[PDB]
RNA sequence: UUUUUAUUAAAAAAUGGUAUGUUUUUUUU
RNA sequence: UCUCUCUUUGCCGGCUUAGAUCAA
């Protein structure tokens, strides 16, 4: 239906649509992607796609900054994220990884994930995951949406400006016919 | 009449179907069809006009002046709805249909709606006394049990999760809400109410 | 280059669109009182629990 | 599986827990070439409750053909026949009342006139055979013969699931009949033999050639069946009025009539609320009076098939006599 | 005034106060009643200046229509 | 001017066009652009390539848009002078923008505008302004650190810990996997989410996703419970939350839109937390609202609780009572999230506390604006009700102190009642007698001795010296001006000082970092030897308590006066005078105003339903308070009149004659609008000189809504039981039920129905709720009243019944006699139907008929995409049906003014224009129906003469070929069927078809003719006997007459009421033939039949239930 | 202590709902 | 001084509630 896993083609069409349209026309961008909603497109752009996100490995300075902030403001990742420099989901996942790593290094020499163990694993948030690599024949509906997107990105010329040029062409054809009739007369 | 080009509909069900077009144009006509014009052009008359026929009565010339009939004064909508509104007779269908008889209690009081079929059973020599039933009827009970709800065989389900005045309309596009229910209520007398409650 | 509209097509690369904002000039820092606040709260929590 | 309702003359596809025998067959299917394991998604306590063997189709189908068979053999009392399992009497009675109102049985329940025996000799159902047998009085057996052959053979149109749906629609777009699917089927059948039995033509027009061949075999055997009664089979209607074909059909589908309601549904003569199937051409034409053949019922809507329009005064004159 | 006021002039020989604005109309305020009494209408666009002739009973206004 | 324009031309060139309030913005833009071009052309030096104006204008527009969206707009390469000039002009434009927003919002609040567009524009402007301010506030919070200092936080945490351990509170655990009540809490949450939507097709993408998720949860619940618990344990970052404001025209409500799955998880957590907390006794009975009472019962409980205090009204020794109402000023905005998290970890599990705290730190986005919420508290979350209710239990301990809170609440194992103490020793040991927090409003009752009051005033005046006696100038901010003075507070110096001192002390009790008390929201009312009336305003009620001791006056014990009894002496000691607050009156007025201007107000039925719901929601909340308030009576009159005026205008004629009360107030099943009425009453009047200073008796009555003629439209309030009577009956019924339950428990019987038939639907929690099918699931729905009230921050649709739930309280009002009483008032069913087109339908009797809501054609197009004109027509169709039903009264002859114009090719006379009626009547006669009917009637008339073709006057009989335009012309009529006699007869004055004692031997006549003319009668004039008599006496007596015979016969047909009559000279045989033949005709003509069915289809009025059925 | 008097309204046009734009020659030499 | 090519080369639709909305 709607949603999914953000295949690489969808991410690329999102980047091109932001190139051509801007960051304040998410409904128009989401018209390109049949399987996604404007909220989902905006969420992916602001959570994964936009170039401002630093997807590189964690430097040590930002790691200690993250530790200090996570101590200062318990929870509250949406405000920790701007100060750290990464996104909120990145900060939360990094903090959880540090806690799990400390527990693993603790086990060699010897937090209650048992509460988190009593249930299943955390279901990953769809918009924050890396895009699925595309298959050689990535089905066929994607080709259809790619063709529509390609026609969309370069169409330009407005919508109803196609009437005036056509009318000029028809007038040129009719005047050419009139002149040709006169010369054959 | 070529039924118009039928390719226009294609798929695209109701909520994306453009608008009905009387003459391949987007426009309603008729007072009760949504148009701001009714009749010919907001008028009673017609394109050609209308004249009464000549009259002459001399006890032999009025014989050519016959009476008046239903069809001669109606139009295409009127005839269409006259055909639509003709429902009567039936009779024979109603006598041999529906639920003739079943279960011992109904045989006694309820009239056997089978009627002529009782004579047919006389032809079969039913002589049932105690009636005979078949496990299909236990499957006919399945017509009144469930169709399953995508659950497992042993799933016991839960009892909290199963669920099942007039005037003019507010407008078909104006929807429903807390606003549009009967303020005057006297329904649900006791079927929603218990007859007793445990005290302990 | 506007975040809102452009009547013609004129695709603009992401570097120019990104560079056109005052996000950098608006500083991102946190006051020093948050530290003292959090330490006091954690200490009183531990003391009250014990 | 499928269950038919005599009270409503419908059929519905319902989910049922499998029988014990099916469970053993499913378990034993794996393991043919090497050792295999089965994982049945329930508990043995659940297995302890299902009924052992699925009921017969003689107990889960339409018995109207069966009663014709016994009456043709000469069995006055159906109870005398040695049934392996007694069929439900109420179903037998539904079939018998249907046959009586159909005219194949008299007030005494015996076959009526040459009509009854001739219907008994027919392989098809008594409802469809009536049109063929009464077509001799009107000299138009051929088009009714084609209609019956198309109906018994099955669906003669092919609906692709890909983008070819528009192409299939345009291919059929030449043969949209204002009067319903039945005359549309007649036109398709008439022009099918008129295209040299070209298989490429059948592909191009999205027409099921296999169904048409099977209809050809059915009609040939029914021609032999009519010739058994010395009925000529060169009778065609030279006039475009399909009205008398419709008289024969209304004699054949007396019970299956309905008229449009304001809510978009149709009231069967038997007071049943039905909805038109999307496949039929007359999906939204709002035809005042309609006539169908088969009813398939879903959990909320009862759907009808083989849609054909009719006029009220035909029904009135037919019912009055 | 509907838009910005761009020019005022207190007549030294009448108890009047003329004003003009980018709303294209010139008003004559009667300072004895504090109410507008006269309207001077012809101006295709906003009016940017207003001056009163020292001797005659005449006033001059100039605006965006390139016309005084 | 017309002739000059005809002979001259437009002269359009060279003319100016004034700015007319629609060109203001588009002209202000031109002037600003020209000014910026001028400045550009100036600041650029010579020879610097002047071709740069357009780009600078684009930069200016972008800067303006960035300012509107609160974005920095910092451009790298722009030269400094251009940047400075752009900033200057942007600031100018922004100041203009803000000034216009201020002005228009004030105008909207007053009520001077009715534009839908202006309201929407101003809502957008205010949303942008508030969001800019809020973003700045969050930035300042991050900059300036936590406003609550470390010392304050430590003190708050310590006092909360000590309070919790004093009650031995057991912390809420994480919901285990094996939890008995999981399905019940889940189903309750799912029902409350579904209550928002309906079966309509207006569900957008988010609403459709919500419905799909709810259906999936019902179909398969257990993995949904598992998913909910998994997200509670693991998820800590959430999607953005949309923010918008809902316009109340006097304040704006912020509505938070949350994601579907997160909504489900929040709802389950809400239900679980509220159920667990109630079981563990977390909230100490002074937090409100509660499941125990609706707000009116809460007001009643304070009247009674105030009256039951020991020696409360005694003032012999200088004791004083101060009842301070106040609002915690900005307390939702100041919920420090980290302190909130640490506090919440005390109440519940660390995982639940972390989830609830991190759920409040979201990203709020309105359009292109967006900011992160890191300081305040988001009220749109489902569990936000619980979160606020215990953070406000913390403020309660700050205001009260731990000892007084423990005294008030009582022991944990044996909690006190609402406003009762364990004993008088504890009750009188502290000045604070009563306390109650209603969400964010605080009500405290103080009881001072002489020394305590004097010491408090002395302390207050030591720090706040008052040399000029300025404490009296601004004490009551016009709050209690509703009361007549001598019933307000008397501004004695000592009492004013005492009230201000109490406010000063209580305000000093609260840290400024987390809340404050504003004097403009606080009114401490003092009762002492000087002023006798205790005054307070709770919820929407204004209350004045006057003890019997201080009365010294006699007044009528009105319906709106509550008798306060004393539990010690079992006798009435005080009276509480109840009336609606000015805020409530304004709220109802604004509610009607937004009903009038909305999308759905197009159809008459919808606006009638809107009015009914609003009126019921008002009159059932303020039951007798709305009666004691003389402002609501006139407001109700005014607003009901304009609700009727909307219907009048939509028909393009607001003449009062056209719309008798039967059109509006007849029940829906009869074709009327079914409007409830409350403004058809006399408004009492008293002398205005002595009305603002004393309560004078009602000496005069001013009429309310006027009903033309003698009509008594029943009042809605007369079918609503007043609150005091309902409370008394409630107490009685619940006491007797308790005794009957005891006497059924003492034996081994089972309490049953038909044992309570006497008290079946009585008691504020109706007795019906005991024997309810869904009474086992509802035992786990807890904290529902607070949740229902908080639902206003989640949904954009206003909830009328926010104070009650039919599931828990029962149907508190039963309005069914209103139908029968208003049918009798309007004149019965026959009197009502006299106004309609019922007779034209030809239906025999009214009992079987019914209406069809939709025409099917409407149903088909209810989803298809349509043009605005087509949508307009679909909305107009029911109005057309309604107008056709009430045609005889709307198209009535007795009108004040209106040009009398005939409908073409038709005999209907139309007064006015009324386009809807005209189009309906055109449709009813869409072919040449009128003249066809006239010919088919004369044809059926001739055939019956061809039968009786051998009688008197049979010498000649001929029906002339009349002029085609004779049927629809009432200036004169040409001839019809002709009769000339072969002999001479004696006839007398022409007579009706009714007399048998008729003399026919007066004159000697020979010949007669018979003619028929058609009439479409109206309500005012439809007696066809007089019509035909006068018509015959006119047409025959007229000097010119195309009638051959000097005398004859005239018959008339009334198409609207299908009656008939005749007036003409009679011969034996002729009269019986017409008497027998007309009746057979009028049931058999094709013309009359087709008219009747085409009317029937236009009305959608069908016959009885199927005759087969 | 006997009696009273007090009576708002009110219909037409455009928005608004059979868009619009096009469209026929007497000289050459 | 011609011809060809390259390189350097300063360079030449507006407004409002983002107007409002959007499931095969």
């Amino acid at each position: 239906l709607k949603g999914g896993a953000w295949k690489n083609t969808e991410d690329e069409i999102l980047k091109a649509a932001v190139s051509k349209y801007g960051k304040n026309q998410w409904a128009r961008i989401s018209s390109l992607l049949v399987r996604k909603t404007p909220k989902q497109c905006k969420a992916r752009w602001y959570e994964w796609i936009d170039p401002s996100i630093k997807k590189t490995e964690w430097s040590r300075e930002e790691d200690e900054k993250l530790l200090h902030l996570a101590k200062l403001l318990p929870t509250q990742w949406r405000t920790i994220a701007p100060i750290v420099g990464r996104t909120a989901t990145q900060c939360l996942e990094r903090y959880q990884k540090l806690l799990d790593d400390l527990e693993a290094k603790e086990n060699e020499q010897l937090n209650d994930p048992n509460s988190r163990l009593r249930f299943g694993e955390a279901e990953p948030n769809l918009e924050t995951l890396p895009a699925l690599p595309d298959a050689i024949d990535m089905d066929e509906d994607e080709k259809e949406m790619l063709s529509e997107a390609r026609a969309r990105l370069a169409n330009t010329q407005g919508k109803k400006a196609k009437r005036k040029d056509r009318e000029k062409q028809l007038e040129l054809t009719r005047r050419l016919s009139h002149l040709q009739k006169r010369r054959e007369l | 009449f070529d039924l118009e080009p039928s390719r226009i509909n294609q798929g695209v069900p109701v909520w994306k179907q453009e608008a009905r077009d009387e003459r391949n144009r987007k426009r309603f006509h008729g007072a009760f069809t949504g148009g701001f014009s009714a009749g010919y052009f907001n008028t009673v008359g017609s394109k050609e006009g209308w004249q009464p026929k000549s009259w002459k009565s001399s006890r032999n010339e009025n014989k050519s002046v016959h009476g008046m009939t239903i069809d001669d004064i109606m139009d295409e909508e009127d005839r269409a709805d006259q055909e639509l509104s003709k429902v009567y007779t039936s009779k024979i269908n109603t006598i041999d249909t529906s639920i003739p008889i079943d279960d011992p209690l109904l045989r006694e009081f309820s009239n056997r709606d089978d009627s002529i079929g009782e004579k047919m059973l006389k032809n079969l020599g039913w002589n049932g006394h105690d009636f005979v039933i078949s496990p299909f009827q236990g499957y006919y009970d399945d017509t009144k049990l469930t169709n399953q709800a995508y659950h497992g065989i042993g799933y016991q389900a839960d009892d909290v999760f199963q669920l099942e005045r007039g005037g003019f309309g507010s407008g078909v596009l104006n929807d429903d809400g807390i606003e549009d229910q009967d303020i005057y209520d006297l329904g649900a007398p006791k079927m929603r109410y218990d007859k007793s409650i445990n005290i302990t | 280059i506007s975040n809102w509209k452009n009547p013609k097509g004129y695709t603009i690369p992401l570097d120019k669109r990104l560079a056109a904002d005052g996000r950098g000039l608006n500083d991102v820092e946190i006051n020093d009182g948050f530290a003292k606040f959090s330490e006091a709260l954690y200490t009183v929590e531990r003391q009250a629990r014990e | 599986q499928r269950i038919y309702n005599p009270y409503t003359r419908t059929s519905k596809l319902i989910n049922v827990p499998i029988s014990k025998s099916s469970a053993i067959q499913r378990s034993g299917r794996a393991g043919r070439t090497m050792r295999g394991k089965v994982f049945r998604l329930y508990t043995e306590k659940a297995y302890s409750l299902m009924k052992e063997e699925f009921e017969a189709d003689i107990l889960n189908c339409d018995m109207s053909p069966l009663v014709l068979f016994l009456k043709g053999l000469g069995l006055k009392n159906i109870l005398q026949f040695p049934f392996f399992v007694r069929p439900p009497t109420v179903h037998l009675m539904a079939a018998l009342e249907d046959l009586y109102l159909l005219g194949v049985l008299d007030e005494s329940g015996n076959l009526t006139d040459p009509l009854g025996i001739q219907i008994s000799n027919s392989f098809l159902d008594a409802n469809i055979s009536k049109a063929l047998l009464t077509s001799n009085q009107f000299g138009c057996t051929h088009e009714i013969l084609s209609i019956a052959s198309i109906l018994t053979a099955g669906e003669v149109f092919y609906n692709p699931t890909s983008s070819s749906k528009n192409d299939a629609f345009v291919a059929h777009s030449s043969f949209f009949a204002n009067e319903g699917d039945i005359i549309t089927a007649l036109n398709v059948f008439e022009s099918f033999v008129g295209n040299k039995k070209d298989l490429q033509w059948c592909r191009k027009n999205y027409l099921n050639y296999q169904t048409l061949r099977q209809a050809l075999d059915i009609r040939t055997h029914l021609v032999r069946f009519l010739n058994k009664f010395s009925i000529p089979t060169a009778q065609r209607l030279p006039s475009s009025d399909c009205s008398k074909i419709l008289k024969c059909l209304l004699d054949g589908f007396v019970r299956n009539v309905a008229h449009l309601q304001n809510d978009g549904s149709y009231k069967t003569i038997g007071g049943k609320q039905v909805w038109l199937d999307s496949s039929s051409v007359l999906h939204e034409k709002k035809t005042p009076w309609i006539m169908y053949s088969s009813a398939v019922e879903s959990e909320t809507q009862i759907f009808v098939k083989n849609i054909s329009k009719i006029e009220s005064f035909w029904l009135d004159k037919y019912y009055k006599r | 005034h509907i838009a910005t006021v761009r020019g005022l002039a207190v007549s030294p020989r009448h108890p009047y106060l003329f004003s003009c604005g980018e709303d294209k109309m010139v008003k004559c305020w009667d300072l004895e009643t504090n109410k507008v009494i006269r309207h001077y209408h012809g101006h295709l666009s906003g009016v940017y200046a207003l001056k009163l002739h020292p001797t005659l009973d005449v006033l001059v206004t100039a605006g965006r229509d390139a016309v005084a | 001017n017309l002739l000059a324009r005809q002979f001259e031309g437009r002269h359009s060139t060279g003319v100016a066009k004034q700015i007319t309030k629609q060109r203001v913005d588009s002209h202000q833009d031109l002037e600003l652009r020209a000014a910026v071009m001028n400045d550009i052309l100036d600041m650029i030096p010579e020879g610097i390539r002047q071709g740069k104006s357009k780009t600078i204008l684009q930069h200016l527009s972008e800067a303006w848009r960035c300012w509107k969206a609160n974005i920095p707009w910092k451009v790298p390469g722009l030269p400094a002078p251009i940047e400075n000039m752009i900033l200057r002009y942007v600031k100018s434009k922004a100041d203009w923008w803000t000034s216009v927003a201020h002005f228009n919002r004030e105008r909207i609040r007053r009520g001077a505008t009715v534009d839908k567009t202006v309201a929407k524009k101003n809502l957008g402007r205010l949303t942008r302004l508030w969001l800019k301010a809020e973003q700045e506030r969050q930035h300042n919070y991050l900059k300036d650190g936590p406003y609550v200092t470390a010392d304050e936080a430590v003190a708050i945490y310590t006092t909360f810990v000590h309070w919790l351990e004093s009650r031995r509170f057991q912390p809420i655990p994480f919901p285990p996997l094996s939890y008995k009540h999981d399905t019940k809490l889940l189903v309750l949450a799912l029902e409350r989410l579904k209550e928002a939507y309906s079966v309509k097709g207006r569900l957008n993408q988010s609403q459709r996703e919500e419905l799909a998720l709810v259906e999936q949860a019902y179909d398969n619940p257990h993995e949904m419970l598992s998913q909910i618990k998994r997200r509670l344990l693991t998820m800590r970052t959430f999607k953005e939350v949309g923010i918008e404001f809902m316009d109340m025209y006097s304040h704006l409500i912020p509505v938070y839109s949350v994601d579907p799955m997160e909504k489900i998880c929040d709802a389950y957590l809400d239900q679980y937390l509220w159920f667990e907390a109630d079981r563990r006794h977390l909230f100490p009975s002074w937090v409100k609202p509660s499941d125990s009472e609706p707000p009116p019962l809460l007001v009643y409980k304070w009247c009674q609780g105030i009256n039951n205090l020991t020696d409360v009204w005694e003032t012999s020794n200088g004791e004083c009572n101060v009842l301070m109402e106040t609002r915690l000023s900005k307390v939702f905005e100041k919920v420090d999230l980290t302190l909130l998290n640490r506090l919440m970890s005390l109440l519940m599990d660390t995982n639940l506390a972390s989830y609830a705290s991190a759920k409040n730190n979201v990203v709020l986005s309105y359009k292109d604006m967006s900011h992160t919420n890191s300081y305040g508290l988001v009220r749109g979350l489902q569990f936000s009700s619980f979160i606020w209710q215990f953070y406000g239990l913390v403020l309660d301990l700050l205001i009260l102190g731990l000892q007084r809170a423990t005294e008030i609440a009582g022991p944990a194992d044996a909690p006190n009642d609402f406003l009762h103490f364990k004993d008088q020793a504890t009750e009188t040991s502290h000045p604070i007698r009563l306390y109650t927090r209603y969400i964010d409003k605080v009500y405290i009752m103080f009881r001072f001795t002489d020394e305590e009051s004097r010491d408090l005033i002395q302390r207050f005046l030591n720090e706040n010296p008052d040399p000029t006696n300025s404490n009296v100038v601004n004490y009551s901010k016009g709050k209690k001006n509703c009361w007549p003075r001598d019933a307000r507070m008397r501004l004695m110096k000592h009492d004013v000082n005492l009230g201000r001192a109490v406010f000063w002390e209580i305000r000093n009790r609260l840290p400024r970092s987390l809340t404050t008390l504003e004097w403009e929201d606080t009114f401490p009312s003092v009762y002492s030897k000087d002023n006798p009336n205790l005054l307070f305003s709770m919820t929407g009620f204004e209350v004045r308590i006057l003890p019997k001791i201080r009365q010294n006056e006699e007044f009528s014990l009105k319906d709106g006066v509550w008798n306060l009894t004393d539990n010690r002496t079992k006798q009435r000691t005080a009276q509480a005078f109840i009336r609606v607050t000015e805020d409530g009156i304004n709220q109802f007025g604004n509610r009607i105003r937004q009903i009038l201007m909305s999308s759905g107000s197009t159809t008459f039925t919808k606006i009638a339903n809107k009015w009914n719901t609003a009126l019921i929601a008002l009159m059932t909340y303020y039951r007798e308070a709305a009666i004691s308030t003389p402002e609501l009576l006139d407001l109700l009159v005014k607003c009901e009149s304009k609700i009727q005026t909307r219907v009048k205008i939509s028909l393009n004629s607001k003449m009062p004659s056209r719309f008798p009360p039967a059109v509006f107030y007849s029940p829906k099943e009869l074709g009327g609008l079914g409007m409830l009425s409350m403004g058809h009453v006399l408004i009492p009047q008293s002398d205005l000189r002595w009305s603002k200073q004393t309560d004078t008796g009602i000496t005069h009555f001013r009429s309310g809504m006027t009903t033309n003629g003698e009509h008594l439209i029943p009042n809605l309030y007369r079918y609503i039981q007043p609150w005091e009577s309902e409370f008394i009956d409630s107490q009685r019924v619940w006491a007797e039920y308790a005794m009957k339950r005891q006497e059924a428990l003492q034996q081994n019987r089972r309490l049953t129905l038909e044992d309570l038939e006497d008290s079946w639907d009585r008691g504020i929690p109706r007795i019906n709720t005991l024997f309810q099918k869904d009474r086992h699931t509802l035992a786990y729905d807890k904290g529902w009243r607070v949740r229902t009230e908080f639902k206003q921050y989640q949904l954009l649709k206003n909830n009328p019944f926010w104070w009650t739930s039919q599931r828990h309280d029962g149907k508190l009002w039963q309005l069914n006699n209103y139908r029968v009483d208003v049918i009798q008032a309007l004149g019965g069913v026959e009197g009502i139907l006299e106004h309609t087109m019922f007779k034209a339908t030809g239906f025999p009797s009214w009992e079987g008929l019914f209406w069809e809501k939709a025409s099917g054609f409407e149903e088909s197009m209810k989803f298809k995409k349509l043009t605005n004109a087509q949508r307009s027509g679909l909305n107009q169709i029911p109005n057309r049906r309604f107008t056709l039903w009430w045609s005889p009264t709307i198209n009535r002859a007795n009108v004040y003014v209106g040009f009398q114009v005939q409908l073409d090719l038709t005999g209907i006379m139309m007064h006015g224009k009324i386009p809807t009626l005209k189009i309906s009547l055109i449709q009813i006669f869409r072919s040449h129906l009128w003249q066809k009917i006239h010919e088919s009637v004369v044809w059926d008339l001739c055939q019956v003469l061809d039968q009786e073709l051998e009688s008197l006057q049979i010498e000649t009989v001929q029906k002339e070929t009349i002029h085609p335009r004779k049927s629809y012309k009432m200036n004169s009529s040409c001839a019809d069927i002709l009769l000339l006699a072969a002999y001479k007869w004696n006839v007398s004055r022409p007579s009706l078809l009714n007399d048998n004692r008729d003399v026919l031997d007066n004159t000697t006549t020979n010949k007669y003719w018979i003619d028929v003319q058609l009439r479409f009668g109206d309500y005012d004039s439809h007696d066809i006997e007089r019509y035909t008599r006068a018509k015959f006496l006119d047409y025959s007596t007229d000097a010119q007459s195309m009638y051959p015979s000097p005398t004859g016969v005239l018959i008339g047909i009334d198409l609207c009421y299908n009656m008939h009559s005749a007036y003409g000279n009679w011969i034996p045989g002729m009269k019986p033939l017409i008497q027998q033949s007309m009746n057979k005709i009028m049931k058999a003509n094709p013309a009359l039949y087709v008219l009747r069915e085409r009317i029937r289809k236009g009305l959608q009025l069908y016959a009885s239930e199927p005759q087969e059925q």
